[PDB]
């Protein structure tokens, strides 16, 4: 919790700073995968295909 | 907070003297509209579609 001391009349200034170093990550992109259709679902059977 | 609206009025290129020189009036449009938010949330929840 943190009551501010707030009033008509009063101003807190900051005197003095800290250059803060901050990561963000974002992904961007996949794995380029590709499955080829007829061999995943038929695999190598002309009777399946 | 009268300290504050004066910056938020510079940050809009009005300058503060129109915030001080206006204040009892803009805290009137103020507390007018948000009166005016319960009056149309209150009358009609189709608002919150």
């Amino acid at each position: 919790e943190n009551s501010v001391a707030y009033s008509n009349n009063s101003i807190a200034i900051p005197t003095n700073f800290t250059i803060s170093v901050t990561t963000e990550i974002l992904p961007v992109s996949m794995t380029k995968t590709s499955v080829d259709c007829t061999m995943y679902i038929c695999g190598d059977s002309t009777e399946c295909s | 907070f009268a300290m504050q609206m004066a910056y938020r009025f510079n940050g809009i290129g009005v300058t503060q003297n129109v915030l001080y020189e206006n204040q009892k009036l803009i805290a009137n449009q103020f507390n007018s509209a948000i009166g005016k938010i319960q009056d149309s949330l209150s009358s009609t929840a189709s608002a919150l579609g």
